[PDB]
């Protein structure tokens, strides 16, 4: 696993991977606040 | 066989031989609109 | 225990983080 | 008209373990057999009569007890080459 | 440039061909893309790290980087058995942070920095049409990748080595020092039948050829950089090609789908730069696995193995391959080209040796085979291992499954993405990419075919 | 064979090849009168094929008829071991042990009939005349061997009869299930006769090498149909070992 | 000018009547190969070796099929994935015992389709047409790479491909679903959705169409006489087209922009299609439809059956079946 | 080896404001002239904070 | 750090030792032999054979070993598994006299190393 003294963020390392799926959704949402111009 | 295999692969030679000159023979000009 | 509990706030600050940004950009004025 | 392997279980082949013909899968409710003394019995097939199985070359002592112990579930019957060929004693296509 | 469909002609759903003569932005949005792909990297490796158990084999945990990192000689020993996962979380880091920096870099340029980068510097602005400065682009990044491929070949030779999956006394992290440079192996890899048995570029067998391949392609790329960033195309050239950015765009789609394929393959057939001790057994060594065990079983159940004919007449255990060579029998005689460390002691000139598999399997072999043959790619979508037929309590899909499968896919869709925009850029150029002129339909002026 | 790699013989057919002496080889194995010397490395290559075809007249000379292999350079056995006895007369008995002692080889004749058969030397016995003290160019192993059935017990036809496992019977017709004559399967064990003619003795290595000849039956797909006559012709190898 | 600016110029004219093209230039000699060679193998082949077991299967109409059991056998196991031309057969007996016609009917067909892709570029470049009819057929290609030679690929053997007949796809099929579990396979499903929606636009559309055909003929002659080729005018009311479905559905729902409905009738089957491709080549590498046998346990710990279950016995019943021979070993791995 | 952890906890705070400011900060040309500097400020303390969990690293 | 060879260290030491001599009694009678006879294909058969073994027991008798003898058991290890790849390198190029060369190399190394085992 991480070494020990990291173990206070192992629950965020476990979420880090995705985090450019939201980037890409993150598009959708921008160009939805702009109305899809 | 020998003489098969020489003749399929004279055969495959020029015709590839064929499309890839011809693709080279300024292609983008061949072509109904713009000539540039 | 709590990591989930703790994966749900990491991730819940995550998917604000993004629409934050754009709100706050569409209400402050910012360019879009 | 049965082909030859179904007259096999019509006899005491079908009845108990063969000496002669059983699968060494057959020897494993046998408690000891599988697989040494199993693949000993296999190995120095045939066997005229049941009893020859104690004569087997170079056995031990605690094999021959357990073969004294089993005798009664041992048969033996002409060796059918169909239950023989092709190590199917052995590996006969099962698991 | 504009952000809207009556300025841009383009909708919102392809804004990003707003981007094609904006060189500055463009750039910013490539950037912020490397840095989504190094941020990937980091982060994904540091999921792994934290979710390896170390002790368990890489294969079992689902695991697609950490290969990568082993392979290369990075915090594994002998069997590949993990000794520092130190290396590990440090180039996963290393990713994560540069990560930053890159997005930082393309923000900068995609949001701030000047739209277009030609009226500032006649080094880093461009246009589509400068054949010079395309191809000087292109000469600068092959001297990167010449680069980078003699930074494999530094770390193989003088920098702890990489895992040699052939290493005599078993597999193991070694130093290569003598490399081949001999061009005649090197490029007849290259002209090797893609089919069973040679497998053009995926046989390579031998590290040893992998780094000096990594040699020559270093050269070869150094030079062809040279070379571009010193001439223009040639007229033959100049005549055959699309020149625009999005004919660029198609090339490299070409590009990219062929090697997406070459890698999808490379992962399922080769053990060599694809260690079986990192990536689990391949298919082909998973068969000739289960044939091994089944051999050795039965043959310490008194099973004559040479002589045993199976139900078909062929050998149960062993037979000839069409050429003669003693392979296992069954099914998996389709893969008697397959070629294993824990399988090749036991063959022979002829192939399988008798004496060899009589008085020469090893325990560990036994071993192999057996956690081989229960590993075989074989998996359901939800991670069920093991032949579809199978229950749900084994929770294994190999990397090498995904990894092929994955890349098989891209592969496809990037030579989708080639023919679309190959297509198209060559209708833009001609002119006609948004539909027939009325005036001019040229149907109208063709002779009717009959 | 020679003495090259694996990857030198791959994928070239050498693999199905027996491997070969010399030329100036014409020495000879002296044997004791009354001892047994094991046989290393035993091959046999096929190299002629002949089926024995049947005329519908009767009482005429049938003429064996040359076939050609279908299937490919699979058809080799090797790595046999064995044992030569020498007699109290002075016999020599050469005696198959195991190794790959058989290869299914499928021939095609003139006509379209194809012909597989059990091609094997399994638990031959062939014996020499009295009177040899050596081993030699004279050397004439005249023996006998089994051919198991082509098809083993286990094999299933295309309707899934089979001997011991399988319908004993033709479930696609209900009515009639029971009305096949292949509803029985047999695995009769065949008989065949080999002749090795020893032509070449390198005394010093202890290999031997010689031509043969062997007639043997084909497959009988357990016993649907009679089997042909095949003859064979070919070449051998082996390695006598005299210590 | 000189000769060879002559034959380019013959090549691309589209004043042939079929075009031929520089694509065309291998599209039609390695299509003219594959039809040949098949129609005589359909016809006079004599039984393939397909398992590698000796056990020759029939699968020309000279030996014993009709049209709907005949096929082109696919080229033995033994031989796997080794390139097995006529001249490296001993004899043309030989190579027709291995299957060497599988193998050169499909990869001259394979070069060919491509080509077919190509040329259709080709063509719509030389007439100023826009590019995109071949991404089109890139699905259909997709589809017969996956079957002929991604699944062989991934597999280990050309034995394994899509056999060339009628009989013989029904059995690919039936051993890729026991193998595979394609059915479970959401690629799949994605590909039945592509074909049902395909053919349900198809039907919505031609019946739009039809329905709103502006009156220009009498009701004896046949409607279709009302158009007349290479008028501008629209033969049908597309405006009375959207009234009608936006009434049938609700009005948000119906397309009243012609080219936004023709793009999602392209679409539809094509994405479809280009996912049942990639699931066949991506269980070519067995990554297999979902798995859910004994998902539901009760509490003591029993198996409650749903439907994935029976569908699982079936899958054993066609596994434990399928190339009774072939198998030595308690697993199919190869 | 709590500094470790407050050092490491400290840079993840950071690199969130970081995250949620600088598209902000560059997609604002009006209020341009007071967050060019403190981008430049963040940066600069965003580094040194990985560089001091890096020291820390070696340090526990 | 006890620093000092006791009843019980040893056998948790014989597990890997074992091996290791079985190792080392068919390199001194076998894998020479083949050599001498100039047969190449045994050769790396047997170095990858029974021989598929030796970096791993041999490291475990390194990592589990004296906190002297633990670095010095890694370094003569290392120097026999170089050995080994030369030895490779040699009978794949048919090399006997390297060959030779390598197999004295890698047994001085491999008794070397067996030197610093206790009892
Ligand atoms: C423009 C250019 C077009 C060029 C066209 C020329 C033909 C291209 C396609 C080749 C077709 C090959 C078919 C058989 C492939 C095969 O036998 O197997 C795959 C081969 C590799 O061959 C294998 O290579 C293996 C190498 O492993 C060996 O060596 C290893 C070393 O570690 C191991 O030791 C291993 O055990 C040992 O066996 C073995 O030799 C196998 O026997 C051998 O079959 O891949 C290869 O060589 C080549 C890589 C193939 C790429 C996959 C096809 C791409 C398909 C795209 C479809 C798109 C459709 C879109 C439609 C719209
Ligand atoms: C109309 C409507 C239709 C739409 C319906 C809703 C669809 C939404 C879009 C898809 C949603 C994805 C599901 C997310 C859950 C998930 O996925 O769940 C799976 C995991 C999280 O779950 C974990 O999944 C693991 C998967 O096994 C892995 O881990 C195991 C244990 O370590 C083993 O090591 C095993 O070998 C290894 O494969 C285990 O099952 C764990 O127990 C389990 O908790 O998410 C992951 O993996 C992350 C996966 C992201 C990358 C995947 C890459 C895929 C690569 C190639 C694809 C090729 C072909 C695709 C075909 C189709
Ligand atoms: C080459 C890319 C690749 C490969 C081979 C893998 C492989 C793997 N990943 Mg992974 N991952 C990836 C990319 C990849 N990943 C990316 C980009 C992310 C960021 C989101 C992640 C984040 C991630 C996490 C958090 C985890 C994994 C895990 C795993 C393992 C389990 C796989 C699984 O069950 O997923 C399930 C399969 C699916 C969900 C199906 C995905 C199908 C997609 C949608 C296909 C898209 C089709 C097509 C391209 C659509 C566009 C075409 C268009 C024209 C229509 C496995 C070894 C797990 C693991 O075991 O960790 C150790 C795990 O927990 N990955
Ligand atoms: C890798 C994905 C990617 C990238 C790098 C880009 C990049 C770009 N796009 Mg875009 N786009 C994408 C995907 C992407 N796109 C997708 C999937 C769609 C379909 C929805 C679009 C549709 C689209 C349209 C319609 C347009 C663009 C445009 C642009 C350009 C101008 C951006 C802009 O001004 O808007 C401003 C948006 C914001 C200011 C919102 C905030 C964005 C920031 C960067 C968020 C970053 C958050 C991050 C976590 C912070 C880290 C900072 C640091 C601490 C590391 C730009 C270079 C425009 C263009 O072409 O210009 C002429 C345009 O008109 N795109
Ligand atoms: C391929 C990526 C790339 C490219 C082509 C550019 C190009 C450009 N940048 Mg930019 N930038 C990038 C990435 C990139 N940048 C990243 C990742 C960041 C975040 C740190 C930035 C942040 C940035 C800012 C704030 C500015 C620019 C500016 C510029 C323009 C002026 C360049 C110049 O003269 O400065 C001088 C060039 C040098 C002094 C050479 C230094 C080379 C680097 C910094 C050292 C490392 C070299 C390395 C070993 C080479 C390989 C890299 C390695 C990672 C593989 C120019 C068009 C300026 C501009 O737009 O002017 C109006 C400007 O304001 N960039
Ligand atoms: C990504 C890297 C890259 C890219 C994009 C280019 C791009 C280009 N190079 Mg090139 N080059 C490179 C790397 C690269 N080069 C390197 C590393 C070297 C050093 C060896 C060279 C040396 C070089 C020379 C000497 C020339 C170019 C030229 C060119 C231009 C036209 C060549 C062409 O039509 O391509 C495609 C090739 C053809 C159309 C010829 C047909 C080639 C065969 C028939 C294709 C068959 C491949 C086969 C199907 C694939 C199987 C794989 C394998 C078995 C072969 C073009 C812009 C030409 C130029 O314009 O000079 C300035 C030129 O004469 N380059
Ligand atoms: C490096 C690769 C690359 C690059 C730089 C481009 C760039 C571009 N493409 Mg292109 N393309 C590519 C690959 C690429 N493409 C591939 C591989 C395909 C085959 C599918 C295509 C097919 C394609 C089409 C049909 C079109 C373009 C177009 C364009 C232009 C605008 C596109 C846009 O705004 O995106 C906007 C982004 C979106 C609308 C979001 C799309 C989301 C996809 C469909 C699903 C994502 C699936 C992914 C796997 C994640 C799964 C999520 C899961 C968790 C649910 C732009 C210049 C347009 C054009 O021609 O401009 C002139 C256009 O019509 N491309
Ligand atoms: C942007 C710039 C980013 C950094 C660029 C390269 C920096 C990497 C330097 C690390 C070198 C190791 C030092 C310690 C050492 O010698 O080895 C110490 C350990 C173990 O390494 C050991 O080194 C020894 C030194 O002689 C021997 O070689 C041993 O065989 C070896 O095992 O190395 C590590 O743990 C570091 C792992 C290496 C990872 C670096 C690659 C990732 C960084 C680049 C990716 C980011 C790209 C952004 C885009
Ligand atoms: C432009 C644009 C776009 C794009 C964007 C992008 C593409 C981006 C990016 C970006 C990026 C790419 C980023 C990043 C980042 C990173 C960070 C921010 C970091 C960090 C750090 C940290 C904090 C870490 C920490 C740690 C460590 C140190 C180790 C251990 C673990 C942990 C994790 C704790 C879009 C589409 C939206 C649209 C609009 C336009
Ligand atoms: C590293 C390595 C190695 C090596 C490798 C190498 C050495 C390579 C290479 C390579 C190369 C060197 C390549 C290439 C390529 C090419 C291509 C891919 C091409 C092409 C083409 C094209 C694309 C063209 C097109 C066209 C035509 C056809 C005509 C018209 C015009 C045009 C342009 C359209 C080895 C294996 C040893 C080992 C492993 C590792
Ligand atoms: C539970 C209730 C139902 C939940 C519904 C969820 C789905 C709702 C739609 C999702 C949002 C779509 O977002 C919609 O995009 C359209 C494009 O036509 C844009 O439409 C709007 O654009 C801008 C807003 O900036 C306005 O000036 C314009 O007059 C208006 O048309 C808006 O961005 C938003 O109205
Ligand atoms: O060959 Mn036609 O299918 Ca593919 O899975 Mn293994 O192999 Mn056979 O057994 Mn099931
Ligand atoms: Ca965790
Ligand atoms: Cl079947
Ligand atoms: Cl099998």
């Amino acid at each position: 696993k991480l070494p020990e003294a990291y173990q206070i963020f192992d629950p965020l390392v476990d979420v880090l991977p995705v985090i450019p799926l939201f980037f890409l959704a993150l598009a959708f949402v921008w160009q939805a606040a702009v109305g899809f111009k | 066989m020998l003489t098969l295999k020489i003749a399929v692969y004279i055969v495959v030679g020029l015709f590839i031989s064929l499309f890839i000159f011809g693709f080279l023979s300024s292609d983008p000009t061949r072509n109904p609109g713009r000539k540039d | 225990n709590l990591e989930p509990i703790f994966q749900l706030t990491f991730l819940g600050l995550i998917v604000l983080a993004g629409p934050a940004v754009v709100f706050v950009l569409a209400f402050r004025g910012g360019d879009l | 008209e049965l082909n030859a392997v179904d007259a096999k279980l019509t006899t005491d082949f079908g009845q108990k373990i063969d000496l002669n013909n059983s699968d060494i899968r057959d020897f494993r409710g046998l408690r000891g057999f599988y697989p040494n003394l199993a693949s000993e019995i296999i190995k120095n097939a045939p066997y005229d009569t049941v009893e020859e199985v104690l004569d087997i070359p170079g056995l031990s002592e605690t094999q021959k007890s357990r073969l004294e112990a089993n005798l009664g579930s041992f048969t033996v019957t002409e060796p059918s080459i169909e239950l023989t060929s092709g190590d199917d004693r052995i590996n006969p296509g099962v698991y | 440039g504009g952000r809207d469909l009556p300025s841009t002609g383009f909708a919102w759903w392809s804004g990003n061909a707003r981007l094609i003569n904006l060189s500055g932005k463009l750039l910013g949005a490539h950037v912020a893309h490397a840095g989504l792909i190094v941020f990937w990297a980091g982060a994904m490796t540091l999921f792994e790290v934290a979710h390896f158990i170390p002790e368990k084999p890489m294969y079992e945990q689902g695991l697609i980087l950490l290969p990568h990192i082993a392979t290369l000689g990075w915090g594994v020993g002998p069997a590949g058995e993990v000794t520092d996962i130190f290396p590990f979380f440090v180039v996963g880091v290393l990713h994560l942070i540069s990560s930053a920096v890159l997005g930082l870099g393309g923000i900068y340029h995609a949001l701030r920095g000047p739209e277009v980068l030609e009226e500032y510097s006649s080094f880093f602005g461009y246009d589509w049409k400068d054949k010079n400065q395309m191809t000087n682009i292109i000469g600068y990044h092959l001297i990167l990748l010449g680069c980078g491929a003699l930074l494999l070949v530094f770390k193989a030779m003088f920098f702890g080595g990489v895992y040699d999956t052939w290493a005599p006394g078993g597999g193991d992290v070694r130093v290569i020092t003598n490399p081949t440079l001999n061009p005649a192996i090197i490029f007849g890899y290259l002209l090797k039948a893609p089919f069973g048995g040679e497998g053009w570029i995926i046989s390579v067998n031998n590290m040893e050829d992998i780094i000096g391949g990594h040699i020559w392609i270093g050269l070869i790329c150094i030079s062809g950089g040279i070379w571009h960033i010193l001439t223009k195309p040639f007229g033959w050239a100049r005549r055959a090609l699309i020149w625009s950015g999005e004919a660029y765009l198609s090339y490299s789609l070409g590009a990219l789908s062929l090697m997406g394929f070459i890698a999808s393959v490379f992962v399922w057939f080769n053990n060599t730069a694809y260690p079986s001790e990192f990536y689990g057994p391949t298919g082909m060594e998973a068969s000739q696995s289960q044939a091994f065990t089944f051999l050795v079983r039965d043959q310490r159940l008194g099973a004559n193995i040479a002589s045993a004919q199976g139900p078909t007449g062929l050998g149960k255990y062993l037979m000839r391959s069409p050429s003669g060579e003693i392979i296992f029998g069954g099914e998996t005689m389709r893969f008697w080209d397959f070629r294993g460390p824990w399988l090749e002691p036991l063959r022979g000139p002829n192939g399988l040796d008798l004496d060899k598999l009589r008085n020469d399997i090893q325990p560990w072999q036994v071993r192999r085979a057996a956690e081989y043959m229960t590993h075989a790619p074989l998996g359901s979508l939800n991670s069920v291992g093991g032949v579809i037929t199978d229950v749900n309590s084994f929770n294994y899909v190999s990397p090498r499954a995904w990894l092929a499968t994955s890349h098989f896919v891209l592969g496809f869709f990037f030579l989708v993405g080639h023919l679309w925009h190959a297509g198209r850029a060559r209708a833009a150029a001609a002119g006609f990419e948004k539909g027939i002129d009325r005036e001019t339909e040229p149907t109208l002026f063709m002779p009717d075919l009959d | 064979k020679s003495q090259l790699t694996y990857d030198d013989i791959v994928n070239t057919g050498l693999a199905n090849v027996c491997p070969e002496i010399s030329s100036f080889t014409r020495g000879t194995i002296e044997v004791e009168p009354n001892t047994k010397y094991f046989v290393s490395d035993f091959c046999m290559e096929p190299q002629e094929y002949f089926v024995k075809e049947e005329p519908v007249n009767k009482r005429q000379k049938a003429e064996y008829v040359k076939g050609k292999v279908l299937t490919r350079q699979t058809t080799s056995l090797e790595q046999i071991r064995g044992s030569i006895a020498v007699g109290a007369d002075g016999t020599l008995t050469f005696k198959e042990k195991d190794g790959i002692d058989f290869q299914p080889i499928t021939v095609l004749l003139p006509g379209g009939e194809e012909v597989p058969f059990f091609f094997t030397v399994k638990n031959f016995t062939g014996t020499t005349e009295p009177g040899f003290t050596s081993i030699n160019s004279s050397t004439d192993f005249v023996g006998d061997f089994n051919v198991p059935s082509y098809r083993g017990a286990g094999f299933l036809d295309p309707k899934a009869r089979g001997l011991y496992t399988g319908y004993d019977n033709a479930v696609a017709l209900p009515s009639a299930a029971d009305k096949f004559r292949t509803n029985k399967k047999e695995t009769p064990l065949g008989k065949g006769t080999l002749s090795l003619q020893v032509t070449q003795v390198d005394g010093s290595t202890g290999e031997i090498a010689g031509i043969f000849e062997s007639e043997q039956p084909s497959d009988t797909d357990l016993g649907a149909k009679e089997p042909l006559d095949v003859k064979v012709r070919g070449i051998f190898y082996g390695r006598v070992d005299t210590d | 000018a000189s000769l060879w600016e002559q034959f380019c110029q013959w090549v691309t004219s589209t004043n042939n009547r079929i075009y031929v093209g520089w694509f065309g230039t291998l599209m039609i000699p390695t299509l003219l190969t594959a039809t040949t060679c098949f129609i005589i193998a359909f016809i006079a082949a004599p039984p393939v070796d397909i398992d590698g077991i000796r056990e020759p299967v029939a699968g020309s109409l000279l030996y014993g099929n009709n049209i709907i059991s005949g096929a082109v056998v696919p080229s033995s196991n033994a031989i796997g994935l080794h390139f097995y031309p006529i001249w490296e057969a001993a004899s043309l007996d030989e190579w027709l015992y291995n299957g060497g016609p599988y193998q050169l009917v499909v990869f001259h067909f394979l070069i060919g389709i491509f080509c077919y892709m190509g040329r259709q570029w080709e063509l719509s470049y030389r007439l100023g047409m826009r590019p995109w009819i071949c991404v089109a057929y890139s699905a259909p290609v997709s589809a017969a790479t996956a079957v002929f030679l991604i699944y062989p690929i991934g597999q280990g053997s050309f034995s394994d491909g899509m056999p060339l007949g009628i009989s013989g796809t029904f059995n690919f099929m039936i051993v890729f679903q026991a193998e595979h579990n394609i059915l479970m396979h959401p690629f799949h499903m994605l590909g039945v959705a592509g074909v049902f929606g395909g053919s349900l636009f198809s039907a919505m559309h031609g019946s739009l169409v039809t329905s709103s055909l502006v009156r220009e003929t009498t009701e004896v002659e046949s409607q279709n006489y009302g158009y007349k080729f290479g008028q501008e005018e629209e033969t049908y009311n597309i405006v009375a087209a959207h009234g009608y479905f936006g009434r049938l559905i609700f009005q948000y729902a119906s397309f009243n922009n012609s080219r936004s409905l023709h793009f999602f009738l392209g679409a539809w089957p094509v994405i479809g299609i280009w996912f049942t491709a990639m699931g066949v080549s991506t269980m070519a590498f067995n990554l297999n439809g979902f798995n859910f046998n004994q998902s539901i346990l009760d509490s003591q710990g029993r198996v409650i059956g749903t439907w994935a279950d029976v569908l699982n016995r079936a899958n054993i019943g066609f596994e434990v079946m399928h190339e009774r021979n072939a198998h030595n070993f308690p697993l199919d791995l190869a | 080896s709590i500094v470790f952890q407050i050092a490491l906890a400290a840079l993840v705070l950071f690199s969130f404001v970081m995250v949620v400011g600088v598209p902000v900060a560059y997609a604002s040309p009006q209020n341009w002239d007071r967050s060019k500097p403190l981008l430049y400020l963040g940066s600069g303390i965003w580094a040194i904070l990985v560089i001091v969990v890096a020291l820390l690293n070696f340090l526990v | 750090i006890p620093t000092t060879y006791s009843p019980e260290k040893i056998a948790q030491l014989q597990v890997y030792v074992n091996p290791i001599a079985v190792a080392r009694d068919g390199m001194e009678k076998r894998l020479q032999g083949l050599i001498a006879d100039q047969n190449w294909v045994d050769t790396q058969t047997y170095i990858h054979g029974p021989l598929g073994q030796l970096r791993r027991d041999m490291l475990g008798l390194a990592s589990s070993l004296l906190p002297k003898d633990q670095d010095k058991a890694k370094t003569l290890a290392k120097e026999v598994f170089g050995h080994l790849e030369r030895l490779d390198a040699a009978a794949k190029d048919r090399n006997g006299s390297q060959a030779k060369i390598q197999y004295q190399e890698a047994l001085a190394d491999f008794d070397s190393f067996l030197n610093l085992l206790p009892q």
